[PDB]
């Protein structure tokens, strides 16, 4: 399963 | 930017049987960016029910794909994979020969 | 023995050809297991092994939610290293991202990993102590100081070490038959006569898994290493793998040569000789 978290470069 | 030529092979699946089915891969891989045209051809011409593999890429972040197709290879007909890409200033065109 | 669970992403913008291309794919060793592109139609995360198809519907909806949110993302970050590298909106750039966690033999976390490439080259790579960053070049490190001030570092170490590893093992208790298996590669040599005088022995692995594999050729016992012409293992479609190396060898003296294939699956190291 994927990270439930996202962020931006 | 980054410019990598694909690596081309074509091969069969299984060992190749005249009569037996069995498909036919083009394995493109190492290239960069992703952006690849790839053809299989029978005798020549487009096979038109050709398949491939998810977009991934490698430790070194190089592209890789298999285009595949069902095929009944015989003793007469020729197959081939036709590739282009940024790197190739013409398609570059990859017999298959049933022992490679 | 060791096993990995490894995510690749892929953002292509296609300026003028509306939104950019996502493809997400995820591995379980070299058993491809899921995937996401943008430009299906289905919009879902979807199964690429029997085994993850008896997950249900919590967790297709669950990995669809999240691999939109990480395609959202990166359609951002398109933008914003556009802007970073003070490039045109005119050409095609391509954003890549690897995460993943490695189990040893005793399936305990062994090794964490997430990092960025931005039109081929490395960009920003989380460090092997899941705490610091390697910036590539200047642009980079703005990213990493955004990054070190939000302690993003952190939050990927508690699912490198935790979360991650955890989904690698129920995948690897789940697909048991498909993932703790090894097939043994099928073995053969061909002779071509390549003259009168020379012939090259071919020697074959067909049908293996893991795709980790060596092929060498020796000449009375001497590895051929600057003559063995050895081609890129190659997937046959199935779930197995393929590869062969070759020698031209003058006719007559087949049988000094010798073929050596290891592979997880065999029993004993093969040795095969033409003839």
């Amino acid at each position: 399963g994927i990270l439930g978290f996202v962020f931006t470069l | 930017m980054i410019q990598r030529t694909p690596k081309i092979q074509v091969y069969s699946r299984h060992p190749a049987e005249n009569g037996k089915s069995n498909f036919l891969n083009c394995y493109v891989s190492g290239f960069h960016p992703s952006d690849i045209e790839v053809d299989l051809l029978k005798n020549g011409e487009r096979i038109e029910k050709v398949e491939h593999s998810d977009l991934s890429f490698s430790k070194d972040w190089s592209f890789y794909l298999l285009y595949y197709t069902e095929f009944t290879p015989t003793e007469k007909d020729e197959y081939a994979c036709r590739v282009n890409h940024v790197t190739l200033s013409q398609p570059k065109i990859v017999k298959w020969d049933r022992d490679m | 023995g060791s096993h990995s669970m490894r995510y690749f992403f892929t953002s292509v913008s296609r300026p003028g050809r509306g939104e950019p291309r996502f493809i997400a794919v995820g591995y379980v060793d070299d058993t491809q297991f899921v995937r996401f592109d943008s430009d299906a139609a289905s919009q879902r995360m979807e199964p690429r092994a029997p085994w993850i198809e008896q997950e249900g519907p919590e967790y297709w909806d669950g990995e669809t939610r999240k691999v939109k949110a990480h395609s959202q993302t990166h359609r951002v970050d398109l933008g914003t290293l556009r802007g970073y590298y003070n490039q045109s909106e005119a050409g095609s750039h391509t954003v890549q991202r690897m995460y993943g966690c490695d189990v040893g033999s005793d399936w305990r976390f062994l090794r964490g990993y997430h990092q960025y490439a931005y039109d081929g080259k490395d960009y920003i790579a989380l460090k092997e102590d899941l705490r610091s960053w390697t910036a590539a070049d200047m642009a980079a490190q703005t990213t990493k100081h955004k990054w070190e001030a939000a302690h993003v570092a952190e939050q990927l170490r508690a699912y490198l070490e935790g979360t991650c590893v955890e989904w690698l093992r129920r995948y690897l208790e789940n697909g048991k038959e498909t993932l703790q298996r090894t097939d043994a590669p099928k073995t053969h040599m061909t002779h071509h006569a390549v003259s009168d005088h020379e012939a090259t022995l071919r020697c074959w692995a067909l049908s293996f898994y893991p795709a980790e594999i060596t092929l060498t050729w020796q000449r009375d016992g001497e590895d051929q290493t600057q003559d063995t012409e050895l081609v890129e293992t190659r997937p046959a479609g199935d779930g197995t793998f393929q590869k062969w190396a070759a020698v031209v060898v003058p006719s007559g003296q087949e049988q000094r040569y010798t073929c050596h294939v290891q592979h997880e699956g065999l029993p004993k190291p093969l040795t095969l000789r033409w003839e």
